[PDB]
């Protein structure tokens, strides 16, 4: 994060990504990691099929 | 804590094991590594080199 916006980023050179669902993967629920924040992730397969259905 | 997960990486394990076995990995790095004081002390023979 950059203070107010978190980013995923590769490990040796600074290239900041937004959050999708394809850039992660889940595993469980979030009661139990130390350190956990919160946020929220904007998926790219849901708002193109709201553009064109809706 | 964010180390350990990188390494875990390199042994084919994801990151999801060490964070959801936190408390359980160090209580195994505490406990082993004040065993090796004690190794020591009680075989002479391991400082023969």
């Amino acid at each position: 994060s950059n203070g107010t916006h978190w980013f995923v980023t590769q490990r040796n050179f600074y290239e900041p990504q937004i959050i999708t669902t394809d850039n992660t993967f889940v595993s469980g629920n979030c009661d139990v990691v130390i350190g956990i924040v919160n946020n929220t992730v904007y998926d790219p397969l849901q708002p193109e099929l709201d553009s064109f259905k809706e | 804590p964010m180390q350990m997960a990188y390494r875990f990486n390199g042994i084919g394990v994801t990151q999801n094991v060490l964070y959801e076995n936190q408390k359980l990995i160090a209580n195994q790095f505490n406990s082993a590594i004040g065993k090796i004081q004690d190794s020591l002390s009680s075989t002479p023979s391991a400082l023969g080199k």
